């Protein structure tokens, strides 16, 4: 058909990303906003983060394609900067806009690129000091990672629960929260809110007043398969071989009912002996009301409905091993919660599997009647947990608020590129790129990107001091001691993602439809 | 029917889709690449520097765009590269020669100057091409890893030159080492999913990957005996057809186990004597292989039988229509390595055939199965420059400065030739020296002035060897540089770019029956 | 489109889509309100005054509302007058941003200026209580305040509905010290007047009372969606005129064939039988026969209102029912509920929680009307049991705390300084609601209830008396709201608002 080639593919594709890229603007810092996400469904998303807005809808372009991936970079590979890390790229594409625009090779301008990345990176090892993973030292980086993402009262009370999350480790280090996150949304008088509730929780337990509500030492018979059948890791029926035989099995399927709460309710007294020791099976489908009392009578407490990750979590938590059967089992494999506790809280019960012998599953509770609050609080939360994991994995932190940019921009006075210039150019380019942090937010607050970032680069010139635009108010400050200090998983990889892609599209000369 | 097609036309959509194509292409060549990025009718977006990945899954049409992807896997399969160079060789040569000499108006010279540019081309690469050691791998290296940086990858440059550096020099033909023709299936490789450049190493030999699947099989037992069907499992595989009935449902499913129970005896006559390999080019069923798989014998299938007659006697053997018929006796084992890697829970049986025409299907690999590809697509084109140093230890230095090379050695002829083929051998002649300076304008400032100084250079200082660089633009020494313009790879390129223009000026004229 | 770009979604969306559900309070709240005429999928007219019950009905694209129609509901349930005050409350608060955009403040800046001062307020609005009462059992004291909650709900009879539901809501209870979701359900029923209804504690089917009457005292039912045709485990009994000889069959067996039935409903217990289906011909001659109160040919309504404040469960067949599925009741009685002869249940202690007062009227709309008014008297007495705290009368607090928010912009200054006077200015456009029903400036309003300068009684709300805007005494009118009322309707319309007041253009494919 046709094509397109020379720099009228190359405009197609430099103008989409930054017509894209500065939509994408509008969030960052606290004084960043929650962009309106609708897609196809018609649900509304408030997110300034930017894996939500980046991997959901899109104004189709051919760059539109690529953004996402390396969005898929950062989120994955950090978490943080996912809201950085687009605004960086449009800014150096503009710059090397320029140069090409005063024309030169996009070749020669990518060769004048990666290497400013490699000296921010060598001069992001520079710039900041390696800190604590201390939970008060991980708040200043808790507050900021989570603020960058999201908004600030949001991520302030987040940076106490979201802290309490990454610092509840075992010590299983990592650059995100794989079993420290367990979401419970509650319908709740709170819109927006999370409670963070130590141990696995339980997607429901069930209500009996023989069926006891607080089990301390716990023998647990994980539960999946109901009553209604015989020594079945499934339901599926015994009978049905003809037309009339529709009608047998369930005359004989309240026979294994009691079947079954006699199997629990003898291996309540073979594994916990008296019944002192709360029995625990959690039957993650209903429990059927005569074992639901019987087993409450007998004291075993039979819980309704956990999930298959509150069965993965629990052969996690307790100890001890599942099952999808509520058959007798050797005393051994049962799991052990040292506190299974259903706790009623609104109408819904939600069982604590606490006391976890692998706590590395906690649990958080979040907030609201209305989902579109429920979701965005869900949303804050998580991108910011492995943000603020990124804090307690790295001993190394970088101080943010652009205190480490001007030390690298002013530090990457030219002609150490001299050669042809055009890295002198590429770097400047690159050195252009790196203040949108001060840049979006004296923008998104107070004064101006430019106006502030002067001084900025200014106090910064001046005694070597680290400098930022506030996240706030858009002022000059000294940003160390401000606290906020961004992961330095972040920093390396926020760079990464961004030359990488930025490199594409000036090799790319062509496009065809 | 009434219908004519009129010169031009025709030729003019030749030239069009001549040059087009070769744009990007030859941008995307050399140190300083590009890249081409389709964007699919349905939105997604391709980018490679090969348009034939590009050409191919886009619109192919009824011009030379028909005839480009045909003359591209024309050079795809013999050497194994030259894939960018024939489309951006014969989109330059059709161009600049055609039209000023159909405005001279003519075809006929103008096809002779293809063979007369042909020669000098031979001639001034044969002459200033450099001989290089065929038995050492370093002076095979810097030639071999020469060709591996030319088109996305210089990252299996050292790799995969040395996994294909020994191999190649190991391997041999029907005709005898490698060297000589182009066999390809003596090129092989397979594929280790994941695993590790650590776990890959150089196999000089060949693997089958269908010899040991299974832990069942024979394994590491090094004096092989292999077996061509014939008696213990037969040619004919076919059902015992015992107690068949046709008015019986039931027997329709017993024929079709019927025609493995019959293999059940062939693979148990193997069983009944155990020679430690079967081989079987129509495949052995599962259920008799299962009792092969009971005797630790290793079941050959899906494997040809040329491929394991070169694997047999070059792993050893000795072929019996069944164990107890000896036809004759040969060597026991051919080979100095019989090994069985497990990546995933498939087993690699790789057995290095020492100097051996075999399959040569050599271990590769890397991080994971991707980048394991990309050994391969290296591997190929440093197998290829691997038997072309076997093939022609004299081979090229050059940028593009062969291009040259041939251009002003044309030029020089041209003078010499005069004639009016005079000027189609020198409208043949400046198209060569484009590939080049497309190469060195991506470097950048005049590229003239550089191809003034190359053709200062040509007779000044040398013409391909001293040569111009593809990163630089400068005159250098493409030999002292280290890079490489194969022999073989250079004129297979240009007999294969000669020709389509020839085509593309037959053609003023088709047909839609 | 649901999907938009353009920055409507911020300057312009909200704003629109505000004023489209506000504008009903406008003309909906204070001392009455103006009912507005909705249709739905099924033609015909209803009247509404609550924000929550035109919004309801009302199907919105707007990806703004959607979050506030949920606080009108959640406002609803909390307090239920002041729903209208919450869509006419925010339709101050987010307009004045346009001003602040025009000035170039940008969007968390005045957030944070209604936020802080939207905290501001709610720490006043405990300081602006006036007075207090309540009474556990008193209608009268309650109906005042059930009277003017549901005057802004409500164009009608204010006190006679006062009433009503502080009967209903206080007297289904044995406490009221407790007060829960429905203490108090409706049987809709015409006839004589709307103020002929009556409050009568129990479970009322207005529909047809059949089967021989058995007990009085036992109105513990076995309740069945499960039409007595003959359903039953053993045979599904249907009615089926078909042919004559096996209708013949029917009479005889469905005797038999709903012996097992009402047997099984009395066997499990009951002599009250609630089907929730049909009862045939011989189904209903044979409790006759058999001695039992079959309530037949229910509505899903007399099912589930039953099914709700018994505890019990509908069964669909007939299986012997549980008592998860048979409730109990103080009597069943055959009495007049508003002057309306079908069984009405007792309800106290036996299962209990539902008073019923009869909506009456010549219409079902008057019935929708006064549904508007009791949802509030129950909804507003939780509050009152809640808290008993009284509060000036919607708009006669808000000049209170106009003046207070309005200097502390000025111990704000920096941005907010304008969006807290902006949030001042958030809360007067109540009254100018309250004077725009009257068709009266609030301008004259503004001065006036400025006049004295303490704002804890003087408003004008909606009278003749408004007609020249004069200054009443909403507190001393009995027009007093609850402390959460006054503290929820500013909550949520400042919450609400900056959540969809961030928003910025929809992204899609």
């Amino acid at each position: 058909a046709e094509v397109a080639r020379a720099q009228a593919a190359l405009a197609v594709n430099i103008s989409a990303a930054r017509g894209l890229q500065d939509v994408l603007r509008t969030n960052l810092g606290p004084k960043g906003t929650m962009k309106m996400l609708v897609s196809g469904a018609g649900d509304i998303k408030l997110t300034k983060d930017g894996n939500v807005l980046l991997h959901e809808m899109q104004i189709q372009h051919p760059t539109a394609s690529l953004i996402a991936k390396v969005a898929t970079a950062q989120d994955d590979i950090t978490g943080d900067g996912t809201t950085s890390n687009v605004l960086i790229i449009g800014e150096l594409l503009k710059q090397a806009d320029l140069y090409i625009s005063e024309g030169l090779h996009p070749r020669i301008i990518t060769e004048g690129f990666e290497a400013a990345k490699e000296k921010a990176l060598q001069f992001l090892e520079e710039v900041k000091v390696s800190r604590e993973m201390d939970r008060e030292t991980l708040i200043d980086v808790a507050r900021t990672s989570l603020r960058t993402k999201v908004h600030a009262e949001l991520a302030d009370v987040l940076t106490e629960a979201v802290v309490d999350s990454i610092l509840a480790i075992k010590k299983q280090d990592e650059p995100i929260d794989l079993f420290m996150i367990e979401i419970m949304e509650m319908k709740h008088k709170s819109e927006t809110d999370t409670s963070l509730i130590r141990g696995l929780v339980l997607d429901h337990g069930a209500r009996h007043p023989d069926m006891k509500k607080r089990v301390e030492d716990a023998y647990i018979l994980t539960c999946n398969v109901s009553l209604e059948y015989e020594k079945t890791e499934v339901n599926s029926g015994f009978f049905y071989k003809s037309a009339e035989e529709r009608e047998k099995l369930v005359k004989a399927e309240r026979k294994f009912i009691e079947d079954r709460v006699k199997k629990i309710i003898e291996l309540k007294r073979k594994v916990c002996g008296d019944s002192d020791k709360g029995f625990v099976v959690i039957n993650q489908k209903g429990i059927d009301p005569f074992s639901l009392d019987a087993l409450s009578k007998e004291g075993i407490v039979a819980l309704r409905r956990a999930k298959r990750r509150n069965m993965e979590r629990l052969t996690l938590a307790c100890g001890g091993v599942a099952l999808n059967s509520f058959d007798d089992l050797s005393p051994d494999c049962l799991g052990h919660a040292g506190l299974v506790y259903e706790y009623t809280l609104g109408e819904e019960k939600f069982t604590f599997i606490e006391k976890c012998n692998n706590p590395r599953s906690v649990t958080l509770l979040i907030k609201g009647p209305n989902k579109h609050t429920l979701t965005q609080i869900k949303d804050a939360v998580r991108d910011g947990l492995r943000a603020v994991k990124n804090a307690i994995d790295d001993g190394c932190v970088v101080p943010g608020a652009g205190a480490v940019e001007v030390a690298m921009a002013e530090a990457l006075i030219k002609h150490k590129p001299s050669v042809k210039g055009r890295a002198q150019l590429g770097v400047q380019a690159f050195a252009d790129a790196l203040l949108i942090i001060p840049k979006v937010l004296a923008q998104n607050s107070g004064f101006d990107l430019q106006e502030t970032l002067v001084k900025i680069q200014a106090e910064h010139s001046e005694s070597g001091q680290l400098v930022g635009v506030d996240l706030n108010t858009g002022e000059p400050m000294v940003a160390a001691e401000v606290g906020v200090w961004d992961n330095y998983c972040v920093k390396k990889q926020l760079l990464h993602s961004c030359t990488v892609i930025a490199t594409n599209i000036l090799l790319v000369d062509e496009i065809m439809r | 029917n009434t219908k004519r097609e009129s010169g031009r036309k025709v030729q003019s959509g030749n030239i069009n889709a001549a040059k087009t194509i070769a744009d990007i292409i030859r941008t995307c060549l050399g140190p300083k690449s590009m890249m081409k990025m389709l964007l699919d009718p349905m939105g997604g977006i391709v980018m490679t520097n090969d348009g034939n990945a590009i050409l191919r899954e886009i619109q192919v049409q009824h011009p030379a765009a028909k005839s480009m992807i045909e003359i591209s896997r024309t050079q795809d399969e013999e050497v194994g590269d030259g894939t960018t160079s024939v489309i951006i060789l014969a989109g330059e040569m059709l161009s600049v020669a055609e039209h000023f000499l159909e405005q001279q108006m003519h075809p006929t010279v103008v096809i002779s100057a293809y063979r007369k540019a042909l020669d000098d081309m031979i001639s001034t690469l044969k002459k200033i091409s450099i001989p290089v050691d065929i038995s050492d791998s370093d002076m095979m290296l810097n030639i071999i890893n020469s060709s591996i940086t030319t088109k996305a990858i210089s990252r299996w440059s050292s790799l995969a030159c040395n996994i294909a550096l020994d191999a190649v020099k190991m391997v041999q033909f029907e005709e005898n080492g490698r060297k000589e023709i182009d066999i390809k299936k003596y090129a092989r490789v397979e594929k280790i999913p994941g695993g590790i450049i650590e776990d890959s190493c150089v196999l000089r030999g060949v693997m089958i990957n269908k010899d040991v699947t299974h832990p069942r099989m024979r394994r590491y037992i090094k004096n092989p005996r292999i077996v061509l069907l014939d008696s213990s499992l037969e040619y004919k595989k076919g059902e015992s057809q015992t107690d068949i009935e046709i008015t019986r449902e039931e027997d329709f499913t017993r024929i079709l186990q019927m025609e493995e129970e019959y293999i059940q005896q062939l693979c148990e006559d193997i069983i009944q004597l155990k020679p430690d390999v079967v081989i079987t080019e129509k495949g052995i069923s599962d259920l008799a292989q299962h009792y092969l798989m009971r005797a630790n014998i290793t079941a050959i299938r899906r494997v040809r039988k040329t491929d394991n007659n070169r694997i047999a006697r070059a792993c050893g053997a000795r072929i019996v229509s069944r164990p107890e018929e000896l036809r004759e006796d040969d060597v026991g084992t051919g080979a100095g390595l019989l090994e069985i890697k497990k990546i995933g829970d498939e087993y690699f049986t790789f057995i290095t055939d020492c100097k051996d025409p075999k399959a040569c299907t050599i271990l590769l690999r890397g991080a994971s199965k991707e980048i394991l590809s990309e050994v391969e697509r290296n591997l190929q084109d440093a197998m290829q420059v691997c038997r072309n140093v076997l093939l022609d230890p004299q081979l090229v230095p050059g940028g593009g400065a062969s291009e040259m090379a041939v251009a002003h050695a044309l030029t020089e002829k041209s003078k010499a030739m005069t004639g009016v083929e005079q000027w189609p051998y020198r409208a043949v002649a400046q198209a060569l020296e484009v590939i080049p300076r497309t190469l060195i304008q991506n470097c950048g400032a005049s590229t003239i002035r550089l191809l003034t100084s190359l053709r200062a250079k040509h007779t000044q200082e040398n013409c391909e060897t001293w040569g111009v660089n593809g990163e630089t633009g400068t005159l250098v020494d493409m030999k002292e540089l280290g890079i490489w313009e194969p022999l073989a790879v250079k004129l297979q390129t240009y007999k294969t770019a000669v020709e389509t223009a020839v085509l593309l000026l037959r053609i003023d004229d088709i047909v839609s029956g | 489109a649901k999907h938009f770009s353009g920055l409507e979604e911020a300057v312009y969306r909200n704003i629109q889509a505000c004023k489209e559900l506000a504008q009903t309070t406008r003309t909906a709240y204070g001392p009455n309100g103006m009912n507005k005429m909705v249709i739905n999928h099924l033609e015909k007219l209803f009247v509404t005054n609550d924000a929550a019950t035109i919004l309801r009905e009302l199907e919105v694209q707007h990806p703004a509302a959607k979050m506030i129609v949920m606080a009108s509901h959640m406002q609803e349930q909390e307090v239920g007058d002041g729903t209208n005050f919450v869509l006419v409350f925010a339709g101050a608060l987010l307009e004045l941003a346009e001003e602040l955009l025009r000035i170039g403040l940008s969007v968390s800046e005045v957030i944070e200026g209604y936020e802080i001062a939207c905290r501001k307020a709610h720490e006043i609005l405990p300081n602006l209580v006036c007075c207090s009462a309540k009474n556990l059992r008193d209608i009268d004291e309650v109906s005042s305040l059930l009277r003017t909650s549901i005057m802004s709900k409500q164009y009608g009879n204010e006190v006679f509905l006062a009433k009503l539901i502080a009967q209903a809501c206080v007297s289904i209870f044995p406490d009221s010290g407790h007060f829960n979701v429905d203490n108090i359900r409706v049987c809709k029923i015409l006839g004589s007047g709307i103020s002929s209804s009556s409050v009568l504690h129990g479970m009322v089917f207005k529909k047809e009372t059949e089967g021989d009457v058995t007990s009085v005292k036992d109105a513990k039912i076995a309740v069945y969606s499960c039409p007595f045709d003959g359903m039953i485990t053993e045979t599904k009994g249907t009615v089926l005129i078909k042919t004559a000889e096996e209708l013949m069959n029917f009479s005889k067996g469905e005797e038999n064939l709903m012996d097992a039935q009402v047997k099984a409903i009395a066997d499990t217990g009951a002599n009250v039988v609630v089907t929730g289906g049909k009862v045939a011909d011989m189904a209903l001659h044979y409790a006759n026969k058999y001695n039992i109160m079959l309530v037949r040919l229910n509505s899903k309504w007399d099912l589930r209102r039953l099914c709700k404040t018994v505890g019990a469960t509908a069964l669909p067949r007939l299986t012997p029912p549980v008592l998860e599925e048979m409730g109990h009741c103080d009597s069943v009685y055959l009495s007049e509920v508003g002057d309306t002869q079908v069984v009405v249940f007792k309800h106290e202690k036996e299962d209990g929680a539902i008073s019923t007062i009869v909506l009456r009227g010549s219409t079902d709309n008057l019935m929708d009307d006064i549904e508007r008014a009791v949802d509030d008297g129950v909804n507003t007495f939780k509050v009152l049991t809640r808290d008993k705290r009284l509060v000036p009368g919607g708009g006669a607090t808000e000049i209170e705390l106009a003046k207070q928010i309005t200097s502390y912009g000025e111990t704000c200054p920096g941005l907010e300084q304008y969006a807290i006077k902006k949030f001042a200015e958030a809360f007067e456009a109540i009254p100018r609601a309250l004077a725009e029903n009257s068709g009266v400036k609030a301008n004259e309003v503004i001065s006036k209830l400025y006049a004295v300068h303490q704002e804890g009684n003087k408003n004008v709300g909606l009278d003749i008396e408004a007609e020249v805007p004069a200054v009443k005494d909403m507190l001393e009118a009995g027009i007093l709201d609850t402390y959460l009322g006054k503290y929820w309707a500013i909550k949520l319309a400042t919450n609400a608002a900056v959540t969809v007041l961030r928003v910025d253009q929809i992204i899609m494919a």
